[PDB]
């Protein structure tokens, strides 16, 4: 019903703890199984930590933040799905004594949080190291972590160039005074969908700048092939019209039924005309096109496609520029789709095509993917879309940053030496994130088998006195170099997971109660 | 630190309870493996028991409580599914990983060690396999080979007094319908029928094809000789007026008029088929002529039929009839009209069987039928599906070892020398590590598991008799000369596996092993059991 | 119906630490930890205990109170031990030996809890306790030239009561150091030869009155009424005095000589012996001029009736530790028989007298010129028996304070108020991070485990902590225009408790601490949190 004092926080606290020890074991590549068991007789020994985080039900509200956390992460970010919730877990747990046993108001460990959330990116900017992203081979060396070793390990090679083409196609490197930069506007769920098309192998898969369109010619008497397209996008039908109120239609002789067709062809023609008045090559409507309307716009010397779903248009007028108009007489000159590459309708494993590329940039493109079977096709998709995130996390900041456990420690100790100087009560706070940090170096060590101690303090010793580039080996288990060894992650992911985690921590501190309501 | 309807294991009350299930579910398929091994009672509650010894159908059928033990089970279960048997190896050798698993972790010994010293293992098994495996000729006069494997095979599910009779059987029904050239062997081609009241011994082969429905007539010939086989799909039922009729009357007398009358159409089609029967061998020696006859007949033709020295049958499965477009080569006819010599086939003896509660044909001796029989006699439903599973497991151990001519000796001589050679080579390499030696000397252990067991099951002490068998390999390795030493279940003392004629399939060791190991690290990885959905 | 498996001792209380039980002894210690928190420090606070004859205690020492309480857990055990050792060597400290090991057992548990085996702990402990000692000698400020003058003694006097009785330092200071200057020789800058020890001075009370009423006086005061006709003496110098622990009465050999008076024969008899005997007794005892004589036991009749006679003074020390007294003040020897004034046993006072405090009278025996006594007395004056007793413990912890200050570390002096234990705590921080290996967490651990002092401090003077430790921690943690520290680098910890901000430097008031009893009282604390630390398992056998 209600909860005062610190019991309330006290039950945010453990149920943060209780979400992260769960996952706790799900990093590194000698991340643990776990068992799942339904209520039924049927469990799985899934080891994926967004399975784990997805089936696991939890009935306090701050689990339920948590978890919903670390799902939408899973979609904003490429990675981090579980090192989120365990930062933040691990940052809650630190600051649990301050706030029971110190006394210490929220207010201050919330700023504390955000100082601290500013620190770390500042050291992990510091820490992380250039890549570059015009060398097509640095890459693909970088994009081919996050495709061998699965399925797709086949083809590989040829997967981390398509991957890399329609990331760069999408992909809009710019930098300016006037509009800033646009962060490359990389957006691979609506403008990236891959088009899975059967036969034909990996090498033959292409990246279209543009729009790939699965429909064909309404007639057959139509144009296949125009060099300088146009495109224009309307909604209303060409066919016969009723009136707004109810219509009744009454006809006294049989003959006399053909005044219908005749006001169909009437009305048909002047829309035909309308949408010919702008100069148009194809004509693209929503909603459904009379025979006759095909054979108007035919006559005009342009192609028609009807039933057209929105979701083509949507992605058309990105690619094309073109205006779509509800009502046909209020179509304008300035909404033919000009700067429109081709209409070609090339046939590839016996399937139909119609390419709306060009040499532009308009943040969108389409990805013809080819293979033996369904299977293969729906892997290699899966695969790609992995990749593709990958590769826009890389790519949206051009530098990476040790794996291995080495940022997180390089982060605390930085942390600790600032938080050394600034002499006052939020010094705790800053103290407890940074042990928090160490979460990361401490799971792959117990993943590894190795001293959980020994190990550790070793590793903070080299960072404190060597260089940040050291961490856990994933095989080895051992204290070596990251840089030798070829152990990195991106620093997007590390930046994005801090910057979650701790305004997660934040946001759950500051809740100091719950009660009944509806 | 928990969620209501909830539970949930932490520390290490995860690994105790899988393990514990582990052994659970091997000390329950321990006592049933090997020639020696017991037989389990299944009841369903309806009234049926079912007594089986096969693993697969005893993990499917039995309901498992622990979910690591049911994990376990669907997973030994691929083997039906790839090889068709060593499910009971795979749970044995599951269950000794993990005993030896949880001994390690005991004494500290990370999980993750331990499963990487099992994959080490299981790579060094594997090519201790490629290396011990023998090939098998591709002679056509290894019929002597194939009746030991069918031996082998059929030891493990039968008393040892039914293998004499289903190890022919077997052979031979394996070896007709794959020749001795690549083609390929599919053994759909063998059928399996299920007879009551007959004695257990009375299971025999059938070259052919056999027919549920019989004769209906008591002159019919009880047996064949050189019958033509005619399929005729017209019916040869009373018919009536082909246009709108009745019969209405004041006296029986019309009506018997008018059902004479009508039953001139099926006394037409009748004169075509004993005129075909004439032409065709009609008075030859050493020849007779059988009808099919998918479709019913009229009691009438049944008897013109037997008048007529013809063997008709009735009212027969769609699949009998496709069965014997093959079995016998003949046609079935649409239209009596245009029935013709070519239509009719050609079989050896036809035998009509009488039963108290139903009555058989016998449509084998064929020149080729692509396809033989196989019917399991038995008086009790428990001996009829014994008999029924042991004839398929021979079956596809038989096709197994023809499809795959890699074999090797069995007797447990596998096992052990597995185990010796890992112990030897892992050992003297140390190729990842020193702390990987926990888990390969857990993996060499283990593999030992099934000739205890095995001796376990004979009443001999394990001890001894894997005492003698390392003896007589250090002996041979002393001598510098290949052999093989196996356990001879009956004496007790060390054999030879090539010279008695124990065998066992590439296939089946290699999925086992994969199996097991794949399991093994599967269980020992996991942390802790979570719950939810409720 | 639950299998009991793994009990094979006995089923009497035992503890392993398979069930966590090196945490257990922890808690159970922080009891006492929790009780022992609210004595240390200027602002510290009595505790009322209810003694087994149903009187009521209340003390500002934890170590009565612990004495007072009952102990069963042999970890708390070892604490109280440690406790003891520390008030007997030292005489002082005892409150800082035991909030330092329960601090060291707490940061101990967090050491466990973080996954170190407590031989790393142990290992580390004693690696920071000799970085502790031999930094203490580098922290020394001021120290005692050893003068013996009252200013000089006031500067050791003062902050020793202090935490003891709050408020009233000033008097008590100044009572203690009137009474240490009436016994101390004639020697300066002399810390290898004893002079003063803590028996020399006594403390008494007199109920009425205040303590502003106090006074001391140069010799020794008994409290007892003299039973006799004399009163006092006059002020001749040099009285003889003689010592008896016989009763005066007549003399009899030292088997049987009951005397009893039955009939008139048996009863003239008697009276007619002990009438000559007592008589020709104190005739002799007076021709030597014995002025004053002092019996252990009591005076018949006659023998006061002669003394009022003779002008004896009379006198009953019942007590033999006030007769052992008197006889050092002057030098008498005690006489076990009657009519036996050997002038070489025969005592002497330069004044004896009987004076009034508050009403109430007692005879004092002083010396002014000849054989000047080295004991003093201390009167406390008071109408609440409460701060009298919290008087009289504060100037006992006094004396014995102030015999501590010998060449052994006595004299040297360091800031106190906390600001040595944050300077230990800079210092011990500094040298974990040096200190390679895992020894680097138990070294900061046993920094942190000396913040204790300047935390209770704030809290018992009613200041918010989460300002007052950031606050000292830039104080004592600064940055300067140079290589080297300068400006005020001795700030402690203030009580306030009217107004102020931040803290006041230590030269302001002049607390300073004695670095023996801190050195000590450190390396007693880490023994005791060495020891209890050491303990994974208890067994014991059922009586």
């Amino acid at each position: 019903e209600r909860t005062t004092g610190r019991q309330a926080q006290i039950s945010n606290i453990t149920a943060a703890k209780a979400v992260a020890d769960v996952i706790r074991t799900c990093l590194g590549p000698k991340a643990m199984l776990k068992m799942l068991l339904d209520p039924m007789g049927g469990l799985v020994l899934t080891n994926d930590g967004h399975a784990i985080l997805r089936e696991i039900d939890v009935a306090h509200p701050a689990a339920k933040s948590m978890l919903e956390l670390s799902r939408t992460q899973d979609e904003e970010v490429g990675d981090g799905t579980t090192t989120v919730i365990i930062l933040a877990g691990e940052i809650l747990a630190q600051c649990a004594p301050y706030l029971i046993e110190k006394n210490i108001h929220p207010v201050i460990i919330i700023q504390a949080l955000k100082k601290a959330l500013t620190d770390a990116l500042e050291v992990i900017k510091q820490v992380s190291k250039p890549v570059d992203v015009e060398n097509d081979a640095a890459m693909k060396k970088l994009i081919q972590a996050s495709i061998g070793t699965k399925y797709v390990i086949h083809w590989s090679e040829k997967m981390c160039e398509l991957a890399l083409d329609a990331v760069k196609t999408v992909r809009k490197d710019l930098g300016q005074t006037v509009e800033g930069e646009p962060n490359f506007e990389i957006d691979i769920k609506r403008y990236v969908r891959v088009e899975k098309i059967p036969g034909g192998d990996v090498l033959d898969s292409r990246v279209l700048k543009g729009v790939l369109l699965n429909k064909d010619v309404v007639h057959p008497k139509m144009s296949r092939h125009i060099e300088n397209p146009r495109v224009v996008l309307l909604d209303c039908p060409l066919e016969y019209k009723k009136g707004e109120s109810q219509t009744n239609i009454e006809i006294e002789k049989e003959e006399d039924w053909n005044r219908i067709l005749q006001i169909e062809e009437e009305q048909v023609q002047l829309m035909c005309e309308q949408i010919l008045a702008v100069r148009p090559t194809l004509v693209i409507t929503e909603k459904g096109v009379s025979d006759l309307a095909q054979h108007y716009l035919l006559k005009g010397g342009c192609s028609v496609l009807r039933r057209v779903k929105k979701s083509d248009n949507n992605r058309i007028a990105r690619v094309t520029g073109a205006t779509i108009v509800n009502r046909v007489e209020d179509l304008k000159e300035s909404d033919v789709g000009t700067n429109c590459g081709l209409f070609k309708v090339e046939m590839i494993g016996d399937e139909y095509f119609s390419f709306l590329d060009n040499c532009k940039e308009p943040k969108a493109c389409t990805i013809m993917l080819r293979g033996g079977s369904k299977d293969i096709l729906n892997e290699i998709d899966r695969n790609l879309q992995d990749a593709m995130a990958v590769a826009r996390n890389v790519m949206l900041s051009p530098s990476l940053s040790p794996g291995g456990g080495a940022t997180e420690m390089a982060v605390s100790v930085k942390l600790a030496e600032k938080a050394k100087q600034l002499e006052g009560i939020q010094q705790w706070p800053y103290q407890a994130v940074a042990d928090a940090m160490e979460c990361i170096p401490r799971t792959l060590i117990q993943n590894a088998g190795g001293d959980p101690i020994r190990l550790l303090s070793q590793l903070r010793a080299k960072h404190a006195q060597g260089n940040f580039t050291t961490g856990i080996d994933g095989d080895k288990g051992k204290i070596v170099d990251m840089v030798s060894y070829g152990i990195w992650e991106p620093e997007v992911i590390k930046q994005q997971s801090v910057k979650t985690a701790i305004e997660s921590a934040c946001l759950l501190l500051r809740v100091d109660d719950i009660v009944s309501g509806v | 630190l928990l969620n209501p309807k909830a539970e949930s294991l932490r520390r290490d009350a995860a690994l105790k309870v899988n393990v514990t299930s582990a052994e659970g579910l091997q000390s329950v398929l321990e006592t049933n493996l090997g020639p020696k091994g017991t037989l389990k009672m299944l009841v369903d509650g309806a009234g049926n028991i079912k007594l089986t010894k096969d693993g697969k159908v005893l993990l499917t059928e039995m309901q498992i409580q622990s979910p690591t033990a049911v994990l376990i089970a669907r997973a030994a279960a691929a083997q039906d599914e790839i090889t068709g048997d060593g499910t009971t190896t795979v749970v044995c050798l599951v269950g000794e990983l993990l005993r030896q698993a949880h001994r390690f972790i005991q004494e500290g010994v990370h999980p993750r060690i331990i499963t990487d010293g099992f994959e080490i293992a299981r790579k060094e098994s594997m090519k201790f396999l490629d290396e011990f495996k023998i090939s098998k000729t591709n002679l056509s006069n290894d019929r002597e080979f194939l009746l030991q494997v069918a031996r082998s095979s059929l030891l493990t599910k039968v008393d040892a007094d039914l293998t004499e009779v289903l190890t022919p059987i077997v052979t031979d029904a394996v070896l007709s319908v794959y020749d001795a050239q690549a083609d390929n062997l599919d053994l759909h081609m063998v059928e399996i029928m299920q007879m009551q009241h007959l004695s257990p011994k009375d299971t025999t082969f059938i070259k052919g094809l056999v027919l549920d429905h019989g004769g209906r007539h008591p002159d019919m010939p009880t047996r064949v000789k050189n019958a033509y086989v005619l399929i005729l799909n017209v019916s040869l039922e009373y018919e009536k007026t082909e246009v709108n009729s009745g019969f209405f009357y004041s006296s029986a007398d019309q009506r018997d008029k008018l059902a004479a009358s009508e039953r001139k159409f099926v006394d037409a089609k009748l004169k075509k088929i004993i005129d075909l029967k004439n032409e065709v061998c009609g008075m030859d020696p050493d020849k007779g002529f059988v009808i099919i006859n998918q479709k019913g007949i009229d009691p009438m033709s049944l008897d013109v039929f037997a008048k007529h020295n013809i063997l008709a049958l009735r009212r027969a499965k769609r699949r009998n009839m496709e069965r014997l477009q093959l079995v016998t080569g003949g046609e079935a006819q649409n239209s009596v009209e245009d029935l013709s010599p070519q239509i009719l086939g050609f079989s050896g003896l036809v035998y009509q069987e009488t039963i108290g509660e139903e009555k058989f044909t016998y449509v084998t001796e064929n020149t080729d039928p692509k396809s033989c029989t196989i019917l399991i006699k038995g008086s009790t439903h428990y001996a009829l599906a014994q008999t029924k599973d042991a004839v398929r497991d021979g079956l596809r151990a038989v096709a197994n070892v023809l499809k795959d001519k890699n074999i090797i000796p069995g007797a447990g001589a596998f096992y052990i020398a597995l185990s010796r050679y890992l112990r030897s080579a892992n050992m003297n390499k140390l190729g990842a590590k020193g702390k990987t030696k926990t888990g390969i000397e857990a993996f060499a252990e283990a593999l030992l598991v099934i000739p205890k067991t095995l001796v376990k099951n004979s009443g001999f002490d394990p001890l001894d008799v894997l005492a003698m068998v390392e003896d007589e390999l250090d002996d041979a390795q002393d001598s510098d000369e290949t052999r093989y030493v196996g356990v001879d279940l009956n004496i007790g003392d060390s054999c030879d596996p090539t010279i008695e004629g124990i065998w066992d399939s590439y296939r089946v060791l290699r999925n086992a092993i994969t199996g097991a190991t794949g399991i093994a690290s599967n269980l020992l990885l996991c942390d802790e059991l979570l719950r939810a959905g409720r | 119906q639950n299998p009991n498996a793994g009990l094979f001792k006995q089923g009497y209380n035992s503890y392993s630490n398979a069930d966590g039980q090196i945490i257990k002894s922890i808690a159970a210690i922080r009891e006492l930890h929790q009780m022992c928190l609210t004595s240390m420090g200027p602002c510290g606070r009595n505790k009322i205990i209810v003694n087994h004859l149903g009187k009521i205690i209340i003390t500002n020492d934890a170590a009565t109170m612990l004495r007072e309480l009952d102990i069963v857990h042999p970890a708390v055990k070892v604490l109280v031990m440690a406790t003891e050792q520390q008030k007997i060597d030292m005489g002082d400290g005892t409150n800082l030996v035991m909030i330092l090991a329960g601090e060291l057992l707490n940061v101990s548990e967090k050491l466990i809890s973080m996954g170190l085996s407590a031989v790393e702990i142990i290992q580390g402990y004693n690696m920071a306790r000799k970085f502790t000692l031999k930094e203490l000698d580098e922290m020394v400020v001021g120290e005692i030239t050893d003068k013996n003058d009252k200013n000089e003694l006031l500067k050791m006097i003062k902050p020793v009561i202090s935490s003891k009785k709050y408020g009233s330092e000033d008097i008590l200071s100044e009572l203690v150091s009137e009474a240490v200057s009436h016994v101390l020789p004639v020697a300066q800058q002399a810390g290898e030869i004893p002079y003063f020890n803590v028996d020399s001075i006594r403390v008494v009370k007199i109920m009425g009155g205040s303590l502003s009423n106090s006074t001391v006086i140069k010799g020794m005061v008994f409290n007892r009424e003299p039973e006799g006709h004399v009163k006092s003496l006059s002020e001749d110098k040099k009285h003889k005095v003689a010592v008896f622990t016989c009763p005066l009465d007549i003399a009899n050999t030292e088997t049987k000589g009951t005397v009893l008076l039955h009939n008139a024969q048996e009863m003239l008899d008697f009276s007619k012996g002990e009438e000559k005997q007592i008589d020709a007794m104190m005739k002799e005892i007076a021709d030597m001029g014995v002025e004053c004589i002092v019996a252990g036991a009591g005076v018949g009749e006659l023998a006061l009736h002669y003394l009022n006679r003779y002008g004896i003074l009379v006198l009953k020390v019942p007590s033999k530790f006030e007769l052992r007294r008197l006889c050092r003040v002057c030098g008498a020897t005690p006489l076990p028989r009657l009519g036996a004034p050997t002038p070489e046993e025969l005592g002497l006072v330069e004044t004896v007298k009987t004076m009034e405090i508050g009403g109430d009278r007692v005879t004092v025996f002083k010396q002014e010129q000849g054989e000047i006594s080295r004991t003093s007395t201390i009167i406390l004056r008071g109408a609440t028996q409460n701060n009298l007793d919290d008087i009289e413990r504060a100037i006992d912890d006094g004396v014995a304070a102030v015999k501590g200050l010998m060449k052994p570390s006595g004299g040297k002096l360091l800031p106190g108020a906390g600001a040595t234990e944050i300077e230990l705590i800079s210092r011990i921080t500094k040298y974990g991070e040096r200190t390679p290996g895992l020894l680097q967490l138990a070294i900061k651990q046993f920094a942190v485990a000396f913040e204790v002092v300047p935390r209770t401090l704030a809290e018992t003077a009613g200041l918010d902590v989460n300002e007052v430790l950031p606050n000292l921690y830039a104080a004592h943690n600064v940055t300067e225009p140079g290589a080297v520290k300068t400006d005020h680098l001795y700030k402690g910890v203030d009580i306030d408790g009217e107004s102020d901000e931040g803290v006041k430097d230590i030269r302001e008031e002049n607390i300073y601490d004695m670095l023996a009893t801190k050195k000590f009282a450190i390396n007693v604390a880490t023994e005791a949190a060495t020891t209890v630390l050491s303990i994974d398992q208890i067994i014991m056998a059922k009586k």
